[PDB]
RNA sequence: UAAAGCUAAAUAUAUGUAGGAGACCGAUAGCAAACAAGUACCGUGAGGGAAAGAUGAAAUAGUACUCAGGAAUGAGCAAU
RNA sequence: AUUUUAAAAUUAUUUGAAUUUUUCUUCUUAUAAUUUAAGUUGUUUCUAUACAGUACUUUCUUAACCCACUCGUCUUGAAACACGGACCAAGGAGUCUAGCAAAUGUGCAAGUGUAUAUGAUUCUUUAAACAUUUUACGCAUAAUUAAUGUAAUAUGUCUAUUGUAGAUUUGUGCCCCACUUUGCAUACAAUACCGGUAAGCAA
RNA sequence: CCUAUUAGCUGGUUAUUUUCGAAAGAUCUCUCAGGAUCGCUGGAGUUGAUUAAUAUAAUUUUACCAGGUAGAGAUAAUGAU
RNA sequence: AUUUCACUCAUAUUAAAUAAAAUAACUCCAAGUGGGCCAUUUUUGGUAAGCAGAACUGGCGAUGAGGGAUGCUCCUAACGC
RNA sequence: UUACCGAUACCAAGCCAUAAAAAGAAGAAAAAAUUUUUUUUUAGAAUCUUUUUAUGAGUAGAAAAUCGUGGGGUUUGUGUUGAAGCGAAAUACGUGAGUUUUCGUGGAACAUCUCCCUAGUGCAGAUCUUGGUGGAAGUAGCAACUAUUCAAAU
RNA sequence: GUCAUCUAAUUAGUGACGCGCAUGAAUGGAUUAACGAGAUUCCCACUGUCCCUACUUGCUAUCUAGCGAAACCACAGCCA
């Protein structure tokens, strides 16, 4: 689409919109991420304010395949399973949901949200929160621990 | 100066040419704006190539018609001239330029039969 | 730099068009792998290219 | 060479061209560090005027629902 | 793209400060003509362009697939409607119905001139003659670069079954065929266009509703793909602003300074 | 020469016609401001507007928030010119009547189950021409993630502004200007 | 299970050769070179390095004859 | 083609009244016309009883009155005794890629993108199109901490934090507004809760 | 040949009309022929107004504030004389 | 102090006047600019300067038109045909 | 003390554009001949149509709408009864880039404005590059080496 | 610099004087016959250097026949 760039619309006006005075010159302030800390201080003051400096230790080789855990919230089991799985465990009230949900590709259950209230629900799971095994146990299910 | 021939007037004829186009060769008279810094025309000083504006624009009810107060059309054979057959007395009818002395005869006499005006009728012949 | 932009990260200091390649071949790659396995169970006489693993 | 140091020249046209704005003016200020042992108080004083008025809503909610 | 190294394969020398000509670099040497020319530079006679083009443009595109099959679907459904097809250029004013559907024996003929008597037929004389008409040399630099002709586009022949319908339709100017199972936006919608004139045998018609969800099919139904849905039920607006229970809406027509 | 700001010309600012050139979005709009000219309603007139702004500005409503407006009048009609979406964090839905733009497949089966009905534009023309009965409703505007950088710069006082970097590991600016400990904090 | 060794495929190919193509350039462009081009020519040398395509369908139609001129040429009632 | 209407004025009749007392006195009662309403209409000649001229339209060339300093550029300031420009033709300069963001359009939406690759009567085009046996990967779906890690009201209730403004909706005084009713977006606050840090306690 | 090295510096930077329209302050900078950042400007968009109001105002009135420049003084202080 | 109930404080000209006051407010992205100069009035250094440095406002720059014979800045006045 | 002259400023009117606004998704009018003929129209495109009011400098800079070029899809065209190109033009259109025509020349291709795609896409300058050509100008100049003459042949 | 001398007249030359801005000993001090296309002053001779220019010769210039460039060039070319 190069007939609807901009410089097309200022082909006759000799300075191609870049300035009679101040000009077009090539790196007039330094290259890339030159001047910080000198004078460009304040652009990275302003928009990316903890850039320079180091905090914390290091992790020597990390190998984020021993930690890596993906979350899921506990307002979304009764999600996890279909609709009319949903309706046929709400009216009968003998039989509860065995969820587990490392199956579906989460390793924790967190506790956000709010599960249905009188509703037993068993979750197998690699992790819990605290909160989220309370609230389990408040509408009468349990969290089962699974590897 | 203006010119008013019926309803239809023409604000100003002339046309425009560029600045210093009569005294440079490399320079055609097909007009420019000028950009310049201290470039006379652009800044507007009185007796020098005054530019073009939209005030010169003549107005919408009389504004493509020809001399002869219709509208021009220009046909390549006979079947572009079929809508002219609802407004032949708005509509007069040009020959394309590369059209043979085959089909202009025949565009010739079916604009005649057509009540329509054929602007250059006596072309290729 | 200038304005809220992300801090540039480009690592192209080097001769880079040296290096840059462009894959206008992969579906014709495609076909000629396909074909060359083809062939190959072709010529094999019914007996699969496959190995059980 | 030389540079023109200081002229306050044009500033307040340049000023006056967005107009001098006002502040906005909110009709509430946060309190995140006036008067303690006051606005806490007033945080106590806020949590029993709901509890008090929700549970009239909550009674009169379920002698109207049965 | 150009040569790479293409009018820069010159020694570089600019020595002009003080030569009274510009700064521009010169060829060394002598006793030949461009010993003292101006060298490289998009400026120079042999000095190689602004910015040379490179074969990693960005040639291709990635589309969307949900976009390309809604593309396709509505291809199909433009193709459906006379006016359309009609806009398109299609001479079809003899035509029993737009979406016109044959019996599968088509897939079966195998001589052109028996195709084009059924495409006749069918009422398609002046689609055909247009076809036949336009073939003509195209203008300009592309018929020195294996582009010689310019051709119209005809019916597209959708067939399920190919019997000998291929070699039957191909050689007549203009007309393409298409599997239904592979239909091809590039011919259905030729140039961006809106609306082709396409003649469906009756198995291809019928396995439109397997392919596109309707009595799914394990290998031939597009999986769990849903035909889109339209933002308005019913595009009649005018009906609908006609409708009475809107008429007592609108209040008493005002007028103008 | 006359004294007058901006020459004297009225400015307005905003959209002034559909970029979209969606052939029934352009039908939905040609409708929609003939009626908000022809009747009175304010209700049409939000809609001929609502129906002409950017993406940006027509957000997805889920079916949360969309039983949790419609709770207090279960008979009337939700209008929200953006498109609705499912939310899984719902457990039962109930009876919605609800006319918008475009619905989520998930959402529209839900709505379906549940026995209300989706219904479009042209539909809510024809059947509330005024609106009434008709609550107009619409999803968070400044919830978007680009609306999380904007505002006073990151590094500005009491700045929530969320900053434009590669990651957020604990090397990636959060040393100088982000804690007390390197010279200041925000 | 080091301080000995071999091993096909998937991989790469601004080289050479041979094919096929192109939303490429169209003789100041495209390779330096569409042609007798890495040629002519320049430099002691390492090296530097061009310009230059088009009658007409057919020259198996390339201008016969006459006049004037030493000739080149020109002119014609002469000629393709 | 449903305001060049209505009226306003005037004229000619007509009704009653008033009053400066009447040949332009005013106000209505009716009728019918006019324009001073409700932006120029009429008459007569000529063009001309021609088919292109000595006329009319138009281009050009010359004069004449008034006016008019070389452009481009740097510059506070250029006609400058500032620089480039003898002339003409052709060529001649914000592009390509990577990566990010914003904006807008499009598709789908708590998901989205099918990567590499495979299949398939596709193999001029086709190096594109078509497809993908019911946890690959990216981004998003959760944050915070150097970090071991921990991780969002909380089971009294499929209710869904609280205010002040606020769009829309509902009724009472089918076209005003004041009372109710509902309370989107958003703004300003307040609350809870999560991670970290303090402080208190600490089996 | 690396190499079309780099240049905060000089020169150039190609169609028309329409609309809006500047700055030559300021802060930091091995900064003073530069840059970043505010300010001034355009485009985009939303919320509003469209109700001869309210928001609003390089304006005034009313009410109330703060000042030590012009003037005045040397006999009121200091300094002179 | 907050909350809830009451009663009611001009609005029919609008809790003083005036207001082509919503041409507002806000948000996003971004250009150019960051050598200035002149006039009136005030003022510092200087014998003084078309000198150097500041304050207010208006201009020149970025701007032509009529006048000042002539003139970037004066007077009138700013510009579609 | 009067009168007069005097702006691109002021006032009235027309027209262009910009901005805003009021409003809008179907039926016969006139004229000329002589009851009948004839001639014009008889409209309805929402970034549209009709009407109204105000306003219009502008470097650097930004945006919109337009105008052109090479090539690509789509459509539908022009060419030996002469295409492209070129020279001069035009009662031509536009405000303007331009567009369109005529004559001449030319002798083989050309356009697409129906919509869109694409880019090596627009020159007055850069002591710009290559090529060609000027005024200077029939001018500067054809100056060291002492020196030539008569007759004849070709 | 002062004193002598040189002249008519001496910012010159030479001979002396020396609290020497800032002389001085192989950074070599002082002096030196011979030598020098080295720098400087004076005298004799000489003469167109000059008073004060004139005449004259060759080769150009100049006119003609022939041949025939270039630098420079925004546009150009009267002044207060």
């Amino acid at each position: 689409a190069t007939r609807f760039k901009k410089n097309r619309k200022k082909r006759g006006h000799v300075s191609a919109g870049h300035g009679r005075v101040g000009k077009h010159r090539k790196h007039p302030g330094g290259r890339g991420k030159a001047g910080g800390l000198h004078h460009m201080r304040i652009n990275f003051d302003k928009y990316h304010p903890g850039y320079f400096g180091k905090v914390g230790m290091r992790h020597l080789n990390l190998l984020k395949n021993r930690t890596y855990c993906p979350t899921i919230n506990v307002d979304k089991l009764w999600g996890l399973l279909p609709e009319e799985k949903k309706k046929e465990f709400s009216e009968n009230k003998d039989i509860a949901p065995v969820i587990d949900v490392t199956r579906k590709g989460y390793f924790k259950v967190l506790g956000n949200g709010k599960l249905k209230h009188n509703q037993p629900i068993v979750v197998k799971a690699r992790y819990f929160s605290s909160v989220a095994e309370k609230k389990i146990k408040a509408v009468g299910g349990q969290c089962i621990l699974v590897a | 100066a203006v010119k008013k021939v019926g309803k239809i007037i023409k604000k100003r004829t002339k046309k425009f040419t560029r600045f210093q186009s009569n005294r440079f060769m490399r320079v055609k008279p097909a007009w420019r704006k000028p950009r310049g810094i201290d470039c006379r025309v652009r800044r507007r000083y009185k007796g020098t190539n005054l530019m073009p504006s939209i005030g010169y624009g003549s107005n919408k009810k009389t504004k493509f018609l020809l001399p002869n107060n219709k509208y021009k059309y220009v046909v390549k054979n006979v079947k572009e001239m079929e809508p002219l057959i609802m407004n032949h007395t708005k509509y007069c009818v040009q020959i394309a330029h590369n059209v043979s002395s085959k089909k202009r005869k025949q565009i010739i006499e079916r604009a005649k039969q057509m009540n329509v005006s054929v602007i250059n009728a006596k072309a290729r012949l | 730099v200038a304005h809220n932009n992300v801090l540039p990260n480009v690592h192209l200091h080097k001769w880079w068009q040296r290096h840059v390649r462009v894959n206008f071949s992969k579906n014709i790659k495609k076909k000629k792998r396909r074909l060359l396995r083809e062939k190959r169970r072709k010529a094999n006489g019914g007996t699969p290219i496959e190995k059980l693993h | 060479a030389k540079s023109k140091n200081h002229t306050n020249h044009n500033q307040n046209r340049k000023a006056h061209k967005n107009g001098i704005k006002k502040p906005k003016k909110h009709k509430f200020m946060s309190r995140k560090g006036l008067d303690p042992n006051f606005f806490r108080n007033q945080k106590y004083c806020l949590k029993g005027i709901q509890k008090k008025k929700k549970e009239l809503k909550l009674k009169a909610k379920q002698e109207k629902n049965n | 793209a150009v040569k790479l190294g293409a009018g820069y394969e010159t020694s570089a020398e600019s020595w002009g400060t003080g030569r009274a000509v510009a700064r521009i670099p010169r060829v060394p040497g002598g006793g030949t003509h461009r010993a003292g020319q101006g060298a490289f530079g998009n400026m120079c006679r042999g000095g190689g362009m602004f910015n040379p083009t490179k074969i990693w443009r960005r040639w291709g595109r990635k589309v969307n697939l949900k976009e390309k099959r809604y593309a396709v679907c509505s291809s199909i459904a433009a193709s459906g409607v006379t006016s359309l097809v009609l806009a398109r250029g299609h001479r079809i004013s003899h035509l029993k119905e737009v979406p016109l559907v044959v019996s599968n024996d088509i897939e079966s003929l195998s001589k052109t001139k028996e195709a084009v008597n059924f495409l006749v037929s069918l009422g398609l004389k002046d689609e055909v003659n247009r076809l036949v008409k336009s073939k003509k040399i195209r203008a300009g630099k592309g018929k020195m670069r294996n582009r010689k002709y310019k051709i119209r586009n005809g019916p597209l022949i959708i067939y399920e079954n190919d019997n000998g319908v291929k070699k039957a339709f191909r050689n007549i100017p203009g007309v393409d065929l298409c599997k239904v199972t592979k239909l091809n936006l590039l011919k259905l919608a030729p140039g961006g266009s809106i609306g082709r004139l396409c003649i469906w045998s009756e198995s291809a018609f019928k396995k439109l509703d397997v392919i596109y969800g309707k009595i799914h099919e394990k290998k031939v139904t597009k999986k769990n793909y849903i035909l889109p849905k339209s933002i308005v039920h019913n595009p009649d607006i005018y009906r609908i602003i006609h409708s009475d229970k809107v008429q007592a809406s609108l209040l008493a027509k005002k007028k103008p300074c | 020469g006359i004294a007058l700001k901006n020459v004297g010309r009225i400015k307005k600012h905003g959209r002034k016609h559909l970029v979209s050139k969606n052939p029934y979005l352009r039908l939905l709009v040609k409708l929609y401001n003939f009626l908000a000219r022809r009747t009175n309603a304010n209700f049409n007139k939000i809609i001929a507007k609502r129906l002409i702004m950017p993406k940006r500005y027509r957000p997805p409503l889920s079916l949360s928030k969309l039983q949790y407006h419609m709770a207090n009048h279960p008979n009337d009609i939700a209008v929200v010119v953006g498109s609705i979406t499912d939310d899984k964090r719902l457990f039962s839905l109930k009876q919605l009547k609800v006319c918008a733009l475009r619905f989520t497949e998930t959402a529209r089966k839900r709505i379906e189950d549940a026995g209300g009905e989706c219904l479009t534009f042209d539909q809510l023309a024809l059947k509330y021409p005024t609106g009434k009965k008709c609550v107009l409703l619409r999803g968070p505007t400044k919830a978007r993630t680009a609306e999380k950088h904007f505002g006073k710069a990151p590094g500005k006082p009491k700045s929530k502004a969320r900053p434009y970097v590669r990651s957020k590991g604990r090397k990636f600016e959060k040393a100088r200007g982000r804690r007390k400990s390197r010279a200041y904090k925000k």
